[PDB]
């Protein structure tokens, strides 16, 4: 809570701040959409790779450097698919 | 020695809350004064109400919640 | 469409269904059936009309809510003794939501109003790959947490799920809205069993699954939605005919043809018990729901109804049609009646 | 600012749930899911929760409703509260108001269980040498032990790549 | 060459292929489990005495048992 | 020249200055000259909570040293 | 169906995120290890029959190790006498920290 | 004594961003021909005072708005998270220790995406729409590539703690063993802070402002805890204090004479730029970075 | 059902060794040295059976041993030992390379006295 | 029986029925969806802390994962539907009738 107490202060001193403000002077393309989507699957691939840096200590070394290169090479894989089959171009 | 610090500690309250509760639950019928719910004959390790049960809020909060939000 | 990503397609839903036959997880199960939603979802809308479409949409929703409830599920199990382990379970509520979930994953009479409208809008391939593999990956599930449910809720779906396919199935000339009442009524059949010898239920799930195999690729040799287009193939071809005559008359189960043989073995393990008026309501439904075939067989190559030239232009072409594997399929599918105890080959 | 901080706080994160689930418009329904992914962190951060729970945030809080409320403003307009919504609203914080007064002023509500009516400091840990804040290295396997799952989740989510692109005209 | 066509990806496709080899050829990797293993996380659980084994010892000043001197020596 | 931009760097260097050494300052003092001990660990605060339930006072800072052994 | 290439290929590749008490990468417990460890030993050459009909006490004992249902149910009451009996009055509390 | 410490912090913030109003005005009229502001009063701390002022004083937009509700609760989210991101910022010693602070970091940026993003559904007609739709994507589309790098660029160190980190930069400077990627880091916090070289073309004004201005001083306070700097004695906090300031200050003046001279991109270069020459680069920095402390026998002592 | 049996208070009072933390763990090494010989019995009852309430004699000879390892560092050299934890004390959480040459002085105080 | 869990599941048939009776924008159908999603991720992340289950602390971040996965798809099919109509309610959806 110490915290929210950092929280609630800075709330309360934005909407201070906010109110003494105001109180005082008185159609769509699917290329929007194609790169929120691959924003998305990338972040999830990225929340998958993060772990890695509390991994590194462990008596599993070749496994673990193995199964983080298969995930970088997934992404990449991915990303050059997207990439040569036409999936960012304008 | 921590390790021998805490085992006198929780041995401290088991004895002294089953004291309170052998003081505190003569009216009610049946109640052994000291029965585990459980059927072994183990040490079980306690739920934190057995060791900080009825101790009134403070103590139980800055025991419990202390490292959880505490920095 | 590119062929590579077809192949890549048909991979995932087969890697999504091994998954779900091989693991001890659950995690890993629920990750089968999701996957196996997700790459069975671009094999529809092959094509890219609104019909497909609306379909692939209905189909997503149903289905990732019972992935969910499935889910749901699972971590009730784990709030109850909790170790993942696919096993008995250790909730009656848990053990109802699950069989809820998996009779939303498979076609079941409360919650079948997805599947004429999923395979009515989409080509025969889709159809026939979502019948096929979406209906064989619940029941390695429920073949192997049968012993902690409650049996009413396996019951009722199933005497249900017969009598909706039945009553329901009445009204349609649609091909696929025939062949997806088809399908409610036999789930219907093939989960009845469930609880008293589940030897039967997959027997029953490989004999339906190779009948509307060859169902399916007649109705792919020559495409047709309604049955006047079957009476253009009885002009323009004579063998189709008699192919639609055995296969329906194998989907009516009569006991001189093998469609009959996992309706009989049904009744006997079922009656072994003390269950004698659900067996003969079961199969009197059964008797139900062979009027259909049979006013399509009536339809198709007994009665001939009147043809349109330009049959004399397509007399001039030999068929050319690919069959994936029509023949072998069929007289694996009708011919099987002296091989009963091809019964213990399973378990 | 007391003892049942965890209780008030999940009491905040069903009134948001029934604040979204009153179908609003929906960047309405992308607020509310915003305030009670918020006061989830909350809860899961009171019972620590050291990662999880600012894991989820840049995840959901970070990286999906985004793209729900992009959808929200490229797609449907919404251009214009209502009897149901709000009424759904209303019906929704009785029955909350219910089941907490309930829970108060009695020893348990039983849906079809028993559940124990009073807030959780019990059940804890006893203050075991943790040293490590077990979550952390239990999320630091996956790569020793965690052979066949994270193959598998990083195949899905390249499968679920190649379908969004073919449903979004592949090539 | 590509070295002219798309740079970027080239040098990619090289340090990429260098990472992938290069723990094959490496005289460190044992050094790096050893110091991995080396390090207790639970308690070092003690055993009841003997079946008067030569091994197990006594005082922990006893270098009878494995322990590390690669470490202080770089 | 730059001469004349350098009141300005410097005065916001000096805004920049003053949190820190004003917070550590403040650490220094709510304990008695001590640092706050930091706690990231099980065992870190569990030493930190038998060392302010020895003390007497309640409090993890007097450090009570050598002067109860006997 | 079920099937065994799990068992037949010899890799056991999924059953270390199944139970407790398999092999943490620390080497740790869980919070009711030895209950899982002596229910599994109870119902581990049984064909989950017998193990419904013959492991109860010790699954009984699993299952309030994993919950603390009554246990919480017994010190409930006990908090509800002490409330009632405070309000009464008698022996204004010398159970907490001191007499 | 808490609170004193929160106001401690969130009271100079205000004096922090005026004067960077006013250093930025500067140091761009002297990176152009000009002196000035110094005709209102010396050198002109009293012109971001009066102006600041100015703008309170400034009658405000009319509604025009959708949800007001909404419209007040976009900018207090922005300055609310403007303040809630200088908790755990280590000069030497850090407002609250925590067991993980660089994905509040990333976490908290995202927020800044909603804040972008509310006040783009909330203003106005459709074109601010497109607009404030675009910049959602700009802004969105380096997330990936900021907290790619920060997890490679902490994986030298293996832990989270950043007081770990404030250790393992005591002999060398972290720029040394990754420059490229502090370098791509520092490209991204340009797109971060939504400034030039990247395009852009509400209420109240001053607020978004006081949003962008606190986010540049996060990312910089940020950039030289991260990756430059030096040791610190304890007993002694105003010899760091000061050298950290110091190159804070360097890098903020950089950061704007960076921005002084160069023009906009294109929006569909800017992305073709960012996908085709960040993502496969920093997937090779990432690997890279991987298999390399499992080589050099330096695996980092993540307690 | 079966009700436990709780040692008594008269088991539970040992003289406990009311040290302050940054004192006992700068004071590790050669308390592992000369003492923590005989609390292997200890850890070893405290794992051959899992159930404290038991070992507790024990734990009264750790305790007792403790406060004798204290006691003799008590009164010899050296004094300036609490020179060396307070210059240990006050640095965050307690590195042990941070007062390392005042650790060389205890060293050598108790290698060439002791 | 850690009181919290309670609620949890009052909140999970809070999303549910959100999920189920929804009157006109699937967008907010498929939000209910993401709330279901977090509620079983914060019920089974209590458990397993609560349990030191520490083995298989996997459940969590791993459903979260998938299911978001799932959402990703359900966004390209809202994107596709609203694509080939105007709108995106539940109307308009009436033909392909069963």
């Amino acid at each position: 809570m110490n915290l929210m107490i950092t929280l609630l202060t800075n709330f309360t001193l934005a909407t201070l701040l906010v109110t003494i403000a105001f109180w005082l002077p008185q159609p769509f393309s699917m290329k929007f959409f194609l790169v929120a989507i691959t924003f998305l699957l990338f972040d999830l691939e990225i929340a998958l790779l993060l772990p890695l840096p509390w991994a590194s200590q462990t008596t599993n070394l070749n496994t673990m450097l193995t199964m983080a290169l298969l995930l970088i090479f997934l992404l990449a894989v991915s990303l050059a698919y997207e990439w040569t089959q036409k999936g960012l171009e304008w | 020695l921590l390790q021998a610090e805490k085992d006198r500690r929780v041995l401290q309250m088991l004895r002294e809350n089953l004291e309170e509760e052998a003081t505190i639950m003569k009216d009610v019928p049946g109640w052994k004064v000291g029965e585990s719910v459980f059927h072994t004959t183990r040490w079980v390790t306690p739920m934190m109400g057995e060791l900080y049960g009825l101790r009134t809020g403070e103590e139980i909060l800055s025991s419990t919640y202390g490292f959880i939000w505490y920095t | 469409m590119n062929p590579i990503i077809l192949i890549i397609i048909l991979m995932t839903v087969m890697l999504g269904t091994i998954i779900v036959m091989i693991s001890t997880h659950w995690l890993l199960i629920w990750i089968g059936f999701e996957m196996n939603m997700l790459a069975i979802i671009p094999i529809m809308m092959k094509k890219h009309n609104p019909r497909a479409t609306e379909a692939s949409t209905k189909y997503f929703l149903t289905q990732s809510t019972a992935s969910m409830l499935l889910m749901m599920a699972i971590i009730i199990n784990l709030m109850f003794s909790g170790q993942w382990t696919v096993m008995k379970l250790f909730n009656p509520m848990a053990s109802m939501l699950m069989t809820m979930a998996l009779a939303m994953k498979l076609g079941m009479a409360p919650f079948h109003f997805w599947v004429p409208e999923v395979t009515q809008g989409i080509p025969l391939s889709s159809g026939l790959i979502l019948l096929t593999w979406q209906k064989l990956a619940p029941m390695s599930v429920l073949y192997q947490i049968l012993p902690s449910i409650n049996l009413d809720l396996i019951l009722t779906l199933s005497i249900l799920s017969i009598t909706i396919g039945g009553w329901g199935g009445l009204n349609q000339t649609q091909l696929r809205k025939i062949m997806a009442y088809s399908s409610i009524a036999h789930m219907g059949w093939m989960t009845a069993v469930l609880l008293y010898n589940p030897t039967m239920t997959l027997l029953n799930l490989i004999i339906y699954i190779i009948m509307t195999s060859t169902m399916f690729t007649l109705f792919m040799a020559n495409s047709t939605t309604t049955t006047l287009s079957l009476s253009h193939t009885w002009n323009k071809a004579p063998i189709m005919t008699i192919l639609v005559l055995i296969t329906l008359l194998s989907m009516g189960g009569l006991p001189p043809l093998s469609g009959f043989m996992p309706k009989w073995m049904i009744i006997q393990e079922m009656t072994k018990n003390d269950s004698i008026i659900l067996p003969t309501l079961m199969a009197i439904t059964a008797l139900l729901n062979l009027y259909f075939y049979m006013r399509l067989t009536y339809s198709t190559a007994l009665t001939m109804f009147p043809s349109t030239n330009n049959m004399k232009m397509k007399w001039q072409f030999p068929t050319t049609k690919r069959m994936t594997l029509l023949p072998t399929m069929t007289v694996l599918s009708t011919m099987l009646l002296p091989l009963t105890p091809i019964l213990s080959i399973l378990e | 600012m007391m003892t049942y901080i965890v209780f008030i706080l999940s009491i905040i994160f069903v009134m948001g749930f029934v604040g979204f689930s009153s179908k609003p418009s929906p960047i309405y329904g992308g607020l509310g899911l915003i305030v009670s992914g918020g006061v989830g962190c909350g809860i899961v951060l009171n019972f620590g929760g050291s990662f999880l729970g600012l894991m989820v945030f840049l995840i959901y809080l970070g990286g999906m409703m985004v793209v729900f409320g992009y959808t929200t403003a490229m797609a449907t307009e919404q251009y214009p509260s209502n009897k149901v919504v709000l009424g759904t609203f209303i019906t929704g914080l009785l029955m909350e108001f219910l089941m907490v007064y309930y829970v108060l002023k009695d020893k348990e509500v039983e849906i079809v269980f028993k559940f124990n009516g009073m807030g959780d400091w019990v059940i804890y840990d006893t203050g075991d040498s943790g040293f490590f804040s077990e979550e952390a290295m239990g999320i630091a396997a996956l790569y020793s032990y965690g052979t066949w799952l994270v193959i598998v989740t990083g195949w899905s989510l390249l499968i679920g790549v190649v379908v969004i692109m073919e449903i979004t005209r592949g090539n | 060459n590509v070295w002219a066509k798309e740079p970027v990806l080239v040098a990619s496709f090289a340090i990429a292929g260098l990472a992938v080899i290069l723990p094959t050829l490496s005289p460190y990797t044992k050094y790096s489990l050893m110091i991995n293993r080396a390090t207790p996380y639970n308690y070092p659980v003690p055993l009841r005495d003997d079946g008067n084994m030569p091994d197990v010892p006594s005082h922990p000043q006893d270098p009878q048992g494995p322990s590390l001197e690669w470490l202080k020596r770089l | 020249m730059w001469f004349e931009v350098l009141p300005g760097i410097a005065v916001m260097g000096v805004c920049l200055f003053i949190p820190g050494m004003a917070t550590a300052r403040i650490h220094r003092f709510s304990n008695g000259g001590r640092e706050k001990r930091v706690a990231h660990y099980s065992y870190q605060w569990y030493l930190m909570e038998r060392d302010r339930r020895v003390s007497g006072v309640n409090r993890y800072y007097v450090s009570k040293g050598l002067e109860n052994i006997d | 169906p079920f099937f065994d290439v799990q068992k037949k290929l010899g890799v056991d590749l999924d059953h270390w995120m199944t139970i407790q008490s398999a092999e943490q990468p620390h080497r740790i417990p869980a919070r009711c290890h030895a209950f899982e460890k002596e229910w599994i030993e109870c119902a581990h050459g049984i064909g989950s029959i017998r193990a419904e009909k013959e492991c109860k006490i010790e699954f009984e004992d699993f299952r309030e190790c994993l919950l603390r249902q009554k246990t919480m149910k017994r010190l409930n009451a006990i908090k509800r006498q002490r409330d009632k009996l405070i309000k009464e009055g008698k022996y204004t509390p010398p159970p907490h920290h001191s007499g | 004594m808490f609170m004193i410490n929160v106001l401690t912090l969130i009271i100079p913030i205000l004096l922090a961003v005026a004067f960077l109003t006013l250093v930025e005005r500067k140091v761009l009229g002297y990176m152009q021909f000009r002196k000035g502001p110094n005709v209102v009063g010396p050198y002109g701390l009293l012109q971001p005072i009066a102006d600041a002022i100015k703008l309170f004083i400034k009658e405000p937009l009319r509604p025009a708005t959708s949800s007001i509700s909404m419209f007040i609760l976009a900018p207090i989210l922005a300055l609310t998270l403007a303040l809630t991101m200088w908790i755990p910022l280590p000069m030497p010693y850090p407002l609250i220790n925590m067991n993980l602070g660089v994905l509040f970091m990333l976490a908290m940026s995202s927020l800044a995406v909603y804040s972008i993003l509310w006040s783009g559904w909330a203003s106005n007609s459709k074109y601010a729409l497109i607009g404030a739709l675009r910049a959602v994507a700009q802004t969105i589309s380096y997330e990936v590539t900021l907290a790619i790098i920060l997890l490679s660029v902490l994986l030298m160190n293996g832990s989270f703690t950043l007081s770990t980190l404030i250790i393992t930069q005591e002999q060398v400077w972290l720029i040394f063993p990754a420059w490229p990627l502090a370098m791509m880091w520092f490209i991204s916090t340009l797109a971060e802070t939504n400034r030039a070289p990247f395009d852009l073309t509400a209420g109240p004004f001053a607020l978004f402002f006081m949003a962008e201005y606190a986010n540049i001083i996060m990312m910089n306070i940020f950039t030289t805890t991260l990756f430059l700097g030096a040791f610190h004695n304890p007993y002694m906090p105003e010899l760091y204090t000061i050298n950290f300031t110091i190159k804070s200050l360097l890098l903020s003046i950089t950061f704007l004479w960076i921005r002084a001279s160069y023009p906009r991109f294109r929006y569909d270069q800017l992305m073709h730029l960012l996908w085709k020459n960040f993502l496969p680069l920093t997937l090779a920095l990432c690997m890279w970075h991987v298999s390399l402390p499992i080589l050099l026998s330096s695996i980092p002592p993540q307690t | 059902p079966g009700i436990v049996e709780l040692p008594s208070l008269e088991d539970l009072k040992v003289q406990e060794v009311k040290v302050s933390s940054s004192v006992l763990k700068a004071a590790a090494h050669h308390y592992g040295a000369q003492c923590d010989k005989p609390n292997k019995e200890f850890m070893l009852c405290r794992w051959e059976e899992k159930d404290p309430r038991r070992c507790l004699e024990e734990g009264k000879l750790v305790n007792q041993c403790a406060l004798e390892f204290f006691r003799q560092i008590k009164r010899h050299c050296a004094e300036p030992f609490t020179e060396y934890w307070t210059c240990i004390d006050y640095s965050g959480l307690q590195l042990f390379r941070r007062c390392r040459k005042e650790q060389a002085q205890f060293d050598k105080c108790v290698l060439d006295k002791l | 029986m850690s009181l919290v869990y309670m609620n949890i599941m009052m909140a999970f048939t809070v999303s549910l029925t959100g999920l189920l009776m929804y009157r006109s924008h699937l967008m907010s159908s498929l939000l209910c969806l993401e709330g279901m999603m977090l509620s079983l991720f914060i019920l089974a992340t209590l458990m397993i802390l609560n349990s030191h289950f520490t083995l298989a602390s996997m459940m969590p971040i791993i459903l979260l994962v998938f299911a978001a996965c799932e959402a990703a798809l359900g966004l390209s099919l809202l994107v596709m539907v609203s694509n080939t109509y105007g709108t995106d309610y539940v109307q308009n959806l009436n033909l392909l009738q069963c």
